DNA sequence: ATTTTTATGTATCAGCTGATACATAAAAAT
DNA sequence: TTTTATGTATCAGCTGATACATAAAAAT
DNA sequence: ATTTTTATGTATCAGCTGATACATAAAAAT
DNA sequence: ATTTTTATGTATCAGCTGATACATAAAAAT
């Protein structure tokens, strides 16, 4: 639905195509469009004059961002950075075509309150994860949320399949690189995981969610 | 330093005067900028983004140091420099 | 704005504001998710609870927010796993799935208005994700306490009160950590003049100050 | 963040590149801007005030984006930042 | 011969009014003009951010200030707070007619070379002042200064002739106005001062000298 | 750049000889008559007023290019001095008289200019360290001075910047209207605070711009 | 303790009087002298140092011993004792 | 009104974790 | 090359865990 | 090479001094 | 003339910071 919905508004629209690494939207842009990633990865993230990032959450397929635009429209200027973090393709409807495109499909209207709330429940799904303290605990926490929205069925468990790096990982469980190596290191120990080919994979991923009773 | 309470985004926090429309603004981190008319009507809000609200402050510091006086150039100075 | 307008048409006429007191709950985990709310006044608290009795606050809500979201993904058939509890006194609107079915293709004015507070939620709860991704538990707190301000701050004569009556453990919940040290962190901010405790009440000073620590 | 000792005035810590000519600043508040060339002989420090300074690092950011990376820009946004 | 030799570097040369409080400059206006003070006194001052004022010096008569201009011309922008303290009368000859005037008259060239030299001196002499450890040593020692300078003959002691707010002394003596007095009381307790018509007025200023062999 | 060269040029013929000061040495005392004109070449010079009760109080510390002896300027070799310039390091430096100087004057019109352009700098050096002691906090005021240090003796370093010139703490004590004791304490809480590091005697900031920022 | 104002240096305030010559001297540590001329329009400030003005108050001290009043013997041992011990 | 249950202040030490620095592997540059 | 990512080792100092006295709030 | 003078780190305690707040007098304002 | 804004006197705290003293390291003396 929600793919099929951005389909019709503008005439159709056009898939933009966007390669491995390229920014979406900068701080600064006005905040004048509402996307829909369809295939791939996309990072959010908050830069501070430190040079220092922070992922807010790494988005999945069917799923709704830049809604920034949705509460004044143009008005408000960008303040994170939505890079794709995979290569990635989306519909990118602007707010005036879209104020137009509400009041003319009230199908679409519910189709996008369903996109909308997932957003709030994925966002607040990463609340619980780095509300814990055991950074342990936190990190297992976040790698079943990457299983759960990027993980391929595997032989022995499953591979996310994706290619991420330990700082990627460090920036989003509020950790340095080195613990999260540390950590992994642990868990490769107690051979709850693999890396194969650069990719994490998870060993009975139900044995490590017990783990959260 | 003066407050406001936005329906939808909750506190807001006066940046600059200007003739009588103030600017006020977010409370964590700035990110919005509103522009306020408090007509008998009430309390009217419109908002703005961040280009057009950091120079919208400067020409105020401009204005201030070619006809105006110190005191309020020296506090609207730490004011922009802490937003901006 | 339009939020409050907009739900008093979805009609048990309109349908009645429901009155809850101090520290009642509205839903709890096990519930069919089958409504979604409407703060008009106070703070509701969401909280996850655990087996071992331990309760993790995921957001602490303000005025013309949206809440109990769960309910418009597959409707009733889902069961809730939050604790949703009125904080301080609160007034709410409480429309169905079903009746909110017809609702938005009766009016895609709601729809518009709808999409406007789930908005507001993905933010605000994004808002949190960067107070708990700091490092230092001091910047932490202050982050934390910024976004009280913003959200239940009232003017006052000196700074700013948070207009709500907060324990520590109750913020320790929210910021992952324990009573003990909140209370420390906050002695500190006490010798450093940067808070005040009146009637049970936190009051910052100059928060903007504070803020600019957190360039 | 490249120092260099000024006869005169001390040391100095530099703004940003051009091309390639370098903006470098006092130390104390920066409360002066100079131009600088590495000729064989260096010996070519040209001063400049605050508000042409402010311009030429101005001009600098919207040239990065218009045609120069992100941090390179990150970078100097730090720089201008720090000194205006 | 400052008053003289300025008098001639124009056709004469108009001499300035300013009244009580009036300012000759500010920072950020370009460096293009050297000036003399004739009647009365001059406040320069830094400013912060934060609103904080700072008295750098209080300049007496013939004297030579506006010094920045001889170092590029007009190309450096001031950052002092350059303010007529009291009732003031001045000269205020730009750079490049001074470039003129000093080559034209080596005579001048002397007494301005004489005029920078008392301003080293005078300044200097005020890094001593601060220099000290005890506020009670570090304000008379600002006493003595204000009263070699200012100061005017009287039936029983030497009354600083202009009045200053505790603030204007403590901004310059680097503390707090009630520190200020409170200090001051104390030295009217052992009578070493008096305060007639709100001006500082010292009891045998050789006494008061003699405290800081 | 110009100064150096224009006081190469006023010789005892001839050029004139760069005069030679090992650590420690004074140049002149108060009782001396002011007849010279000094430039520092390379090294820092002490300008301090000695008390009867046997108290030092820095005045300024000079740095290369630096005019002094300002004194000689005013009368001529008719007042004496009352300032203690001793060399604050080795030292390399011109000394030409008064007498030869009202020559030098009318001999050269560009260094005329050179010179009072050599002057106006000192105003400026010594009105900066104005600004430093008329701080209240002795804590900002340290720092106030920490960053003239650097900014004239100041090498970059590894991690931030080393003044390069040994110090006394009674020295610095001396410059800023304190204590011994009080300036160790306050380095102390600098360390912990880590914006500082003491390698081998030689101080050394972090981030200058950094602390240059807390003075806004 | 006479006062006479430089234009340059400011306030001065007069060490001796001398037959015309009146020795004057800075206020702040006295670190200058000045030999004034009262002349009419014959005002001169010939300025000299420690060295010349100690032995020169020194010389009056001992002229008003051998034939010169009590009274102002004893005053200005005062300035001198304050100058310069 | 008596109870009691829950929240708060205070004081210690053990261990995970951030900061710093280095060797080595992998991957992007080039 | 050349950049970037990763493993490994070692620290200092927060901060979580544990335990107790006392005040405040809810229960009764 | 021997001594010895000067510089530094650490520990304590008594009191001036900055911060805060209030009443009252003096000066500007109108 | 009134008012009211600005300057001054008083009272009380907490915490820097100067004074005092000692052991040890580094530098100059020898
Ligand atoms: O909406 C924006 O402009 C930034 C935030 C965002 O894209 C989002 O969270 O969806
Ligand atoms: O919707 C849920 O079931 C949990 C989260 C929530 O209640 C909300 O944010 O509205
Ligand atoms: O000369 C300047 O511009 C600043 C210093 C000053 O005012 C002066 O002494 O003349
Ligand atoms: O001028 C003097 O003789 C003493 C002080 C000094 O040389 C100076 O600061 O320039």
């Amino acid at each position: 639905s929600l793919l099929t919905m951005f389909r019709e508004l503008g005439l159709p629209l056009q898939i933009e195509q966007f390669e491995r690494g390229k920014t979406i939207f900068f701080p600064g842009d006005p905040a004048e469009r509402v996307y829909l990633l369809v295939k791939g990865a996309v990072k959010l993230s908050r830069v501070y004059e430190s040079g220092e990032e922070i992922t807010v959450a790494l988005l999945r397929e069917n799923s709704v961002f830049g809604v920034l635009s949705l509460l004044t429209g143009q008005r408000s200027d960008r303040f994170y950075h939505a890079v794709a973090f995979t290569p990635v393709q989306l519909f990118s409807v602007p707010i005036e075509f879209m104020q137009k495109a509400l009041i003319e499909r009230p199908e679409l209207a519910n189709v996008m309150l369903q996109g909308l709330s997932s957003r709030i429940l994925q966002t607040e799904m990463m609340i619980e994860t780095l509300a814990h303290r055991d950074m342990g605990s936190r990190l297992v926490s976040f790698l079943l949320i990457l299983c759960r929205d990027f993980g391929i069925p595997s032989p022995d468990g499953i591979t996310i399949d994706l290619k991420l790096s330990h700082q990627a990982i460090a920036e989003a469980i509020g950790s340095t690189r080195v613990t999260v190596t540390r950590l992994l290191g642990d868990l490769r120990e107690s051979k709850l995981i693999a890396i194969h080919k650069k990719r994490i994979t998870v060993f009975n991923p139900v044995a490590l969610s017990q783990q959260f009773s | 330093e003066n407050y406001l309470n936005h329906p939808t985004f909750g506190l807001l926090y006066q940046i600059c005067s200007f003739g009588s429309k103030e600017l006020f603004a977010t409370l964590y981190a700035q990110r919005l900028f509103f522009l306020v008319a408090f007509d008998a009507r009430g309390t009217r809000f419109e908002p703005i983004g961040r280009n057009e609200a950091r120079m919208l402050v400067d020409n105020r510091l401009r204005q201030l140091r070619r006809d105006a006086s110190l005191q309020e150039y020296n506090q609207l100075q730490q004011v922009f420099k802490q937003t901006f």
